[PDB]
């Protein structure tokens, strides 16, 4: 996260860490929808033009953490993947489309002050709140600036972008299952995800029943927090139907 | 069932930093 | 970062 600031105790219970096992790094942001449940970017899995390929047994799951290198004993829980699911039609190949995959962990973790599920969003609360102008929130451990990395967990709070704006800002082919959201250059104020932050969760509070859901995960961006550019996430509620599919299956 | 609902700030009745930025940006 | 605990390497 860029410009953005120390997210506080609790603030994100759903965060959750892509951690490698050899070597031991941080390799995305995920969260948390169930207590057997983790969804992240696929492109953290899967991604041929830089020979990513990774499997169950070369990752963990932590869960409950806010420092970004300290093993916070006591507090954060780890877990270890059953199965990997990635979206069938997810296109590494063009424009990173259905950038999306569920993972699957080996056993059920115990909620607590630190560790808690997002909402998954209903097409009333979607269409409701994915406007134009309305603010939702990413976080993150990712890299402060564009290239280091923050002592703990990074929050900022971002509004969403038109369409328009959206696809005249890149080269790059936009689709439906996707939405971006950043500052405009005159608006002053700035902030976006950058490296380390992908697979992360872009969500937004229900002014109706004050819930936290998850409308998006950070895709992809062009640099980190250019003015004239924007942080593009997948569009979760679009791809709702397969995200039941596989959970309700297996 | 009680997703999204946070234990040291919903649940409680407590705000963050910031939550207030969001809500007051959902102007329908 | 901080090593982990043996334990979940399994
Ligand atoms: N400014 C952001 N929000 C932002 C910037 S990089 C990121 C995480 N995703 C990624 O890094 C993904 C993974 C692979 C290619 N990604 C990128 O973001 C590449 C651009 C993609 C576009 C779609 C086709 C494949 C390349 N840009 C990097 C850059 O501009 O520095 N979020």
């Amino acid at each position: 996260i860029v410009e953005g600031s120390d997210a506080e105790i609790g603030m994100s219970p759903w965060q959750v860490m892509l951690f490698r096992k050899s070597p031991q790094e941080l390799l995305c942001g995920a969260s948390l929808i169930s207590d057997r449940w983790v969804l992240t970017a696929a492109h953290c899995l899967l991604y041929p033009p830089w020979d990513k390929n990774f499997t169950e047994n070369d990752l963990l799951v932590r869960i409950g953490k806010h420092s970004r290198t300290r093993y916070e004993r006591n507090i954060e829980k780890i877990s270890m993947l059953e199965k990997i699911y990635i979206h069938p039609r997810y296109n590494w190949r063009e424009n990173l489309d259905r950038d999306i995959a569920l993972m699957k962990l080996k056993k059920p973790v115990a909620f607590s002050d630190y560790i808690h599920p997002v909402c998954l969003p209903d097409r009333e609360t979607a269409a409701s709140l994915l406007q134009a102008g309305y603010k939702g929130r990413v976080t993150g451990w990712g890299n402060l600036k564009e290239t280091g990395q923050p002592s703990v967990l990074q929050v900022v709070n971002l509004p969403i972008v038109e369409r328009p704006v959206c696809k005249d800002s890149t080269r790059i082919r936009i689709t439906d299952n996707m939405f971006c959201a950043g500052y405009k250059p005159d608006e002053g104020k700035r902030g976006d995800a950058c490296e380390g932050d992908s697979g992360g969760p872009f969500v937004m509070k229900s002014p109706f029943n004050n819930r936290w859901y998850q409308m998006g995960i950070v895709s992809w961006g062009e640099g980190c927090d250019r003015d004239g550019k924007y942080g593009f996430y997948t569009h979760v509620f679009r791809l709702k139907k397969w995200i039941q599919k596989v959970i309700d299956q297996f | 069932a009680d997703c999204g609902l946070r234990p040291l700030f919903e649940k409680k009745s407590l705000e963050d930093k910031t939550e207030r930025e969001l809500l007051e940006s959902y102007i329908d | 970062y901080e090593p982990i605990p043996e334990e979940f390497a399994q």
